[PDB]
């Protein structure tokens, strides 16, 4: 019991407080994608490869996150 | 102020108010309109004598 | 009830000496020192008319004007060495005349001006703009206990202040920092009425553009 | 387009005049178009061919040398 | 009964604090792409669709939180 | 008892700490309409419709979050 | 007892951290709303009306964590 | 003692962490109005009343915070 | 024991976190007023005393904190 | 049983909170990366390798916290 | 040993993590200073003893803090 | 058992929340250089090491905490 | 047993969390030294005594920190 209780507040902990690293830095790329653009929107394709390299970095830090959670929960 | 120290504490100063507008409001009001007026009628003159 | 009656009777004294003194030094000298300082209420007074300007002029003039003086009879106790059951339920009878006459304030405009002959039908098309009663309801509700709410709350915060000062000063066998404290929460203090004169002046500018 | 007060000028020549209610110019740091109603500012623009609807939407490219506008 | 309690102190932790970073980021992103429109009014049809791609990366991080959650509540 | 108790902790958990993300992030959307119609003023028709989608969006995160707390207050 | 001292704690938690986050937001929505007006006096009478509406928002958000305490400690 | 214990703890939680989100708003207001005068000092008895109306509104989120602080320790 | 180890518990939560908010908040407007200074170096004399008001609104959300914390280590 | 619970618990809370630090930190760089980009294009090649160096530094501090996550699920 | 095993978790609590807000703000302040006399360096001995003003008033929050830790640990 | 069930919650609460502060810090820094790049090409050799010096004393406060965390687990 | 478990607690807690304050502070100090010598090279020997000054001042705090910790797990 108390193993298996320690799991399920374990998966709450690291799935929810990380994640959030990534929903703020996700939007710190594409903010400055969107600023960038407005400034000189002769350079959007040069830019816009690099927001998507940009997020999926971000991205990866909570997949981490995420993987941990799901290991406690399933694992 | 278990009970009605309270209300005799505001009383005080609601009649507090009324007491000034009756007699300091004539006393305070008109009192300090002397300046005013005053200083507002000296510069007055000046301009208008100087224009004329 | 010398801790409670005891108490209303002290903030009483306080509001006399207001009503009195004004009156009294009023008549005299000022003279010119007061003279001037009595520009500096009377007309900043006006400047802080124009906002609100001349609805309760002569109703709200006089009376945040009453309202420094009055709230001066705190900084008396916090001045006193710079045991209570004056000052206590005095304070708390402060916040009580002051809130509760907040709280009859609003009803004030509200008859004094519509405002209230227009404030029960506050709800309106606003009710219906925002279509939902509960945001108009919550909203308004939310106003009427809040002005109180604000209002009483800066009082008790500012009765309350006195109160802790005045334990940190008493109770320490060092005088240096109740001294220190004290000499800060006097400035603390002087701002505090003067931030309540302005209070009321928000509220009030608030009721010329509420509504 | 035509806008309200509006000329393309030097003391040297006035380029145009009247009102153009929409351009597009490409801002020397950014994007550059005209419409009514923002603000007062100023700037500078990179040189080239400057397309702006003009009254009775007239629309033109208007080469630049670029210049504070 | 402990793993119960677990489960749903988990739900809680996982849900709430994890979202805050959407409410966040969705929000930088619609500052950035009005703040740019703002300043080049002309660019708006190249940068909202941007915005869209970048909110909907930014709201998948809670929806993981949310993942989570709905699983220590229900499954 | 253990049970319930934890529903009321983790109601506590989830409805305050991620309602916080939209607190911040509805704001940071309205002070981005204030400054680009500040800035230009002409644009705002086009950015109005652009904030309220937004702050939609953000305040969507926190009524998950006030979602959770509720089905751990009363479900 | 449990379930009492449950209540008193998760009032606290639910109270005081979700809170933070529209002190934070009206004072973003105040700081546009003088920076804007500061930058370009006249537009003053369209962006205070955004400013309140803002505000009010944002305090909505608060209000939900406050809502939840009162229901821990009373109801 | 259990549940006064909890009384405590609670009151600690709410008082401190919720209030934080004041002292950084009152703070961002000022900036604002200390920014905003320094670019257009004309602009001061405008944008004075909306730093004093911003931060009033700012703090009493905190004040909120306290409130529930207080009733747990007193009430 | 168990009310006396939850006081000193307590008194660590309420001191130390909410404080941190006017050690940030305190550090932003002493920046706004350098930075203002820097800009415009004649309003310094009209806003210096507005660094000063706004300094000391920001330590009194602190102050009510500590406040907490003394009452729950000496009450 | 409790060392195991423990061990459940600490994976979860040095998994997930550090590793926002670079879900945050790995986006701030790519925005100054298009920032940087958007103002000077012909600053690409010099800049390009500055930010995956800085990406990685900050990527590492995460993986740090994963390391320790990874030891206590399975050390 | 509940009450001294509470006064050694507390004094972690409040030392640490209301320090952090003087950490930043002490930053926030010497960024300003740096920032203002490279962009006038004339200004350089008006805004210097603004900064240590500022810096110790930032200071003194983690330092009452710090006060309260070493009460616990000692008093 | 329960101080080495103390032990491994007390590494993860060292390890993972303190490393995100040089997570934000490594990425602050490389976004000032590749800003500062951007805008003046030619001062690269002079702030290139001075990003170095700053990313290492911003690196050494997580060295701190990962410190403290394996002092824990293996000491 | 109790009152060991509490220190290697105690000493995770005020280690880590703090310690990010500095984290961050350091490299918002060296992220100033860097834009503001990029923007005007000249006044390099005037502000990089300011970085030195100001780093150590926000080094201090966690340092701070880091002493507690150290009472804790060694005093």
């Amino acid at each position: 019991n108390l193993n298996m209780d320690l799991l399920y507040m374990a998966a709450a902990v690291m799935m929810g407080l990380a994640a959030i690293g990534a929903a703020i830095g996700i939007g710190i790329l594409g903010g400055k994608f969107l600023e960038g653009a407005a400034r000189q929107p002769d350079l959007i394709p040069l830019l816009r490869t690099q927001f998507f390299i940009v997020m999926g970095l971000v991205d990866a830090i909570p997949m981490i996150a995420v993987g941990l959670g799901l290991y406690v929960m399933f694992a | 102020n278990l009970n009605a120290t309270i209300l005799g504490q505001a009383i005080a100063f609601v009649l507090f108010v009324l007491f000034a507008m009756k007699y300091v409001w004539p006393p305070l009001m008109a009192a300090i309109e002397k300046r005013q007026k005053e200083i507002a009628d000296g510069l007055a003159s000046a301009e208008r004598a100087h224009k004329d | 009830m010398f801790f409670s009656v005891v108490l209303g009777l002290l903030f009483l004294v306080l509001f006399r000496s207001v009503a009195k003194k004004a009156t009294s030094g009023v008549p005299g000298k000022f003279q010119t020192a007061i003279e001037l300082v009595i520009g500096f209420v009377n007309g900043s007074v006006k400047d802080m008319y124009h906002g609100k300007s001349k609805l309760i002029a002569p109703l709200a003039l006089t009376i945040f004007v009453w309202v420094f003086l009055m709230n001066l009879m705190d900084l008396l106790p916090i001045d006193l060495l710079p045991r209570v059951v004056p000052s206590a339920d005095v304070n708390v009878t402060l916040s009580m005349a002051l809130g509760v006459f907040i709280l009859i304030l609003f009803y004030s405009i509200k008859m004094k001006g519509i405002g209230g002959f227009t404030k029960e039908l506050t709800l309106q098309p606003f009710n219906h703009w925002a279509f939902i009663p509960v945001n108009l309801i919550l909203e308004g509700v939310s106003l009427l206990s809040k002005p109180v709410s604000l209002g009483l709350r800066l009082f008790g915060n500012m009765y309350a202040g006195e109160l802790i000062f005045i334990l940190i000063a008493g109770l320490l066998p060092w005088w240096s920092q109740w001294i220190l404290n004290v000499p800060w929460a006097i400035f603390h203090i002087l701002i505090i009425t003067l931030q309540a004169f302005i209070f009321m002046v928000l509220t009030i500018v608030y009721l010329s553009m509420a509504s | 387009a035509m806008t309200y007060h509006l000329d393309v000028v030097s003391a040297e020549q006035q380029m145009f005049s009247g009102l153009v209610e929409k351009i597009q110019v490409t801002g020397s740091e950014g994007e550059l178009g005209i419409y009514p109603g923002h603000a007062p500012l100023l700037t500078a623009i990179k040189p080239g061919m400057i397309r702006i609807v003009k009254q009775h939407g007239h629309e033109e490219f208007i080469y630049l040398s670029g210049g504070i506008l």
